[PDB]
DNA sequence: ATCTTTTTTTTTTCACAATCCCGGTGCCGAGGCCGCTCAATTGGTCGTAGACAGCTCTAGCACCGCTTAAACGCACGTACGGATTCCGTACGTGCGTTTAAGCGGTGCTAGAGCTGTCTACGACCAATTGAGCGGCCTCGGCACCGGGATTGTGAAAAAAAAAAGAT
DNA sequence: ATCTTTTTTTTTTCACAATCCCGGTGCCGAGGCCGCTCAATTGGTCGTAGACAGCTCTAGCACCGCTTAAACGCACGTACGGAATCCGTACGTGCGTTTAAGCGGTGCTAGAGCTGTCTACGACCAATTGAGCGGCCTCGGCACCGGGATTGTGAAAAAAAAAAGAT
């Protein structure tokens, strides 16, 4: 057969996706998403398309921009793998959680 | 026109109604909008000099989102002005951590 | 079909495009940015120099204003730059009468 | 179950662009609270200003508006 | 000389505070801090308020504007609290 | 009742408040009921912190509110601290808290 | 070099509020490289106001007015 | 005579500290520090002493805010002690850089 | 200590991945022209914001002597961080099967968005007056201090319970 | 299977170091009284912002059925995380000596801040005109793709070095 030493095909991804800039979430699964999220608020909304988009490229945006923070928290412990613990460390700090 | 007068390419004019209508101020000065024209002008200057610069490293001959985004980013003053602003289709500086790469 | 008017700085973003790089454009999605761009700038001098006006108990924003807000508002060598091309054309502007 | 439409290797992908190599495997259920957070406090305002505007369709520029007050200024959608 | 007016919101602090705790005092920093409180958060609800006009293309502050404003800027219970109060203020002036 | 405040049943200043919401270049006009709205709120949030920084007060055996009283009162209170998340209270200090990992054992 | 008038136990104390228990030699260089930052930055905005309001003395307003543009706002100067 | 063990006097520091609402930097110092700098900005100014505690008040605050977060660091990496290394990462994280 | 043999770490030598890049090909939005129209411009009137000059007195600065708390620097050794080993399983990789995103399609209309009417609302104004300001004064709250009540450490060791060495 | 030794645990005796809580005492800023003044209130005109109604048609949305690529579930095993241990010194604690911050008292004038005068500038309105808009069109930049050019990865095998054992 054969087989890459795990780690190599994650790091060819990374190349990869900082490479482009294309939406990495299914826009599909956003947009039912946004829309349960908006029927808390107020019932039997409307949403431009447009308008939908703009929220992902934010989400996205926000998500990754924080994965960026979260793996410096991991690589501070000495630690390759990121953990739930050094996301609350980085919304901590950015003053997000209290 | 006002434009030529000061020689700029951004409408002068047009930013003169902006500052009035926008209640900035109960008055607004003749030099004011020319000024801030001008200092509109040179920022969009600016970032289309180093997107374009960002567009020829890519082989490309048209501005797209994310030559802006490699250009703001790698600049050191870009980045701080425009630090809490999303450019959509932007992407990010292609970056890994020293310390993930295979020894 | 009929009209629909909308306003931008898209006519003077290509003036611009131009002057420093003539044979290169620009695509749609890379203009509704730059359009963001020069709004977000535009409301954050103005805002800047109104707060300036008012903490000084003046009614009228004038270039003075303008050149403090960019003080303020811009970086080092991105504010001196800023400065000079303004005082520049309002120079240009008032000898031209 | 929305929220499960976030997938395990969507949010893969977004930490890879994030730069991140390995994976805790609780991560994926933290990342999609935290994501819902973040809608949460973005779609209530953007549909606090589409409420004031007096329609039943939130437009781009309440998305924009939105944004702008949380200071996530968005630029390409009418900003 | 007789030293030049500085407006205040003193003496409405000076109340307010007598009707939660009717023999409570305040010093001159706690009420320096009080008077920046108020001046604050009036600046960003009127600023708010400012603007949802500008994106609605209005001319006029009404109260509507100061509502949406409450509610964008102030955190749920908070908000909640302040909505019912200031509605319960224009209800009871514009009837007298 | 000839003053706002007496009609709109307020401490606050209703006139000052629409003065003030006319000379800041907010808008051109200014609706009658918009300062006796704000007056209402700024009231409203005026009491609730002087509820608890008086609450503070006595716990700490006082007469009077000082800066410490009004942050205790914010920092304690779970949205008073939201809505001052970004504001500094000259003299307030801090609210005691100590880690658990520097406790002896 | 006034900088150093910021002194060890100072720094010390100032921790101490800040809930930390162990301080590495190297933090009070780190500190002062630190505060002389954050001081510049202030500054420099409350002159570039004090300037503009044709003044040759700092007020505290002049301060007030420069530690809310840095999104640091202070209670108990005026404002 | 009598010796306490490292970590009680530090913990009974934080404790006095915390309860205190006092400045923490000596002022003079400060003031020094405060012209100096705003003298490389500027040439003859002057200062309302209320001015130069307002920049006390808003660096200590400052200071002992970032040093919570540096702490926060710290133990993220089952250390009990500040490095410089924890403030680098704070400030990394808070966007100041 | 020296000599061959056995186990661990290091370095090339090879097969194949996944990824560039290069020249062809068609597709749609970049960009140009075109004619109308609405926002910018020009020319004119009116009043008032603020530049400027003259005066006032607040408070920002300099300086000096004395007290004493805080800063400094040095001795000393405990417990903390880091270096090392080491073991289990939670991870990444790569199959094959299952699934719903994505696309292009037609059909139906809620509701966004523009227009034109008109009157309730807020600007602007003079004249009227009492809420809110500074100036003035004082005394009760609290900062400060000493004393004795309380706390909390700490080591010590003294005691008590477990593990280990020994008859 | 028994007795004595050594080590680990886990309380408690006990000074006693440091701090917390107590009334006592003296300084001065919170807070109340006054009366003068300017911003708020009062009643009248007048213009237009915006609510309300009426029409237009954009863009959101719904069900539908193929064609993949992405999601999923699973097998497998390695490299990573964490627990466990060990050593050196960095950083905390305490003391004696040195340094200057803080205090309060005095003396001097820069310049903050307020006034009055007068006019250059900007709001405002009416008339004018071409800069910028949408509508229409077309064609070259670039996305997609297939089939070589080339650039790394991982795996045995070979080589060298390091530990191991035997004369
Ligand atoms: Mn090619
Ligand atoms: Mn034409
Ligand atoms: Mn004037
Ligand atoms: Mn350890
Ligand atoms: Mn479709
Ligand atoms: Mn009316
Ligand atoms: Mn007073
Ligand atoms: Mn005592
Ligand atoms: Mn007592
Ligand atoms: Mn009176
Ligand atoms: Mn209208
Ligand atoms: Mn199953
Ligand atoms: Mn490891
Ligand atoms: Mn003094
Ligand atoms: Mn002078
Ligand atoms: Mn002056
Ligand atoms: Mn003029
Ligand atoms: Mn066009
Ligand atoms: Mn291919």
């Amino acid at each position: 057969p054969h087989r890459y030493r795990p780690g190599t095909v994650a790091l060819r991804e990374i190349r990869r996706y900082q490479k482009s800039t294309e939406l990495l979430i299914r826009k599909l699964p956003f947009q039912r998403l946004v829309r349960e999220i908006a029927q808390d608020f107020k019932t039997d909304l409307r949403f431009q398309s447009s308008a939908v988009m703009a929220l992902q490229e934010a989400c996205e945006a926000y998500l990754v921009g924080l994965f960026e923070d979260t793996n410096l928290c991991a690589i501070h412990a000495k630690r390759v793998t990121i953990m739930p613990k050094d996301i609350q460390l980085a919304r901590r700090i950015r003053g997000e959680r209290a | 026109t006002r434009s030529s007068r000061a020689g700029l390419q951004f409408p002068v004019g047009r930013v003169h109604r902006l500052l009035r209508k926008g209640n900035y101020s109960e008055r607004v000065g003749a030099g004011a909008p020319v000024y801030l024209a001008a200092v509109l002008e040179y920022l969009t200057a600016e970032i289309l000099e180093l997107a374009g610069n960002a567009a020829r490293d890519n082989k490309k001959t048209r501005i797209i989102p994310r030559h802006l985004q490699l250009a703001i980013r790698n600049d050191e003053e870009l980045n701080k002005l425009l630090g809490r602003v999303t450019i959509a289709q932007g992407g990010v500086l292609p970056n890994i951590q020293a310390v993930l790469l295979p020894k | 079909r009929k009209r629909s008017r909308k306003e931008s700085y898209s006519i003077y973003v290509y003036k611009v495009l131009k002057q420093v790089h003539p044979d290169t454009g620009i695509s749609s999605k890379a203009m509704g940015i730059m359009n963001s761009f020069v709004n977000d700038i535009f409301e954050r001098i103005a805002g800047e120099a109104s707060r300036l006006a008012h903490y000084n108990k003046r009614s009228t924003i004038t270039s003075r204003e303008i050149q403090t807000a960019v003080r303020l508002l811009l970086p080092g060598e991105l504010a001196k730059h800023a400065v000079s091309e303004g005082t520049k054309a309002v120079t240009k502007y008032t000898s031209a009468k | 179950d929305n929220i499960q439409g976030i997938t395990k290797p969507a949010i893969r992908r977004l930490a890879r662009r994030g730069g991140v190599k390995r994976i805790s495997g609780l991560i994926y259920e933290e990342t999609r609270g935290v994501l819902k957070v973040f809608l949460e406090n973005v779609i209530r305002d953007a549909v606090t200003y589409t409420e004031h505007a007096k329609r039943k369709t939130v437009t781009a520029m309440d998305v924009v508006y939105a944004l702008k007050r949380q200071g996530r200024t968005l630029y390409g959608f009418g900003g």
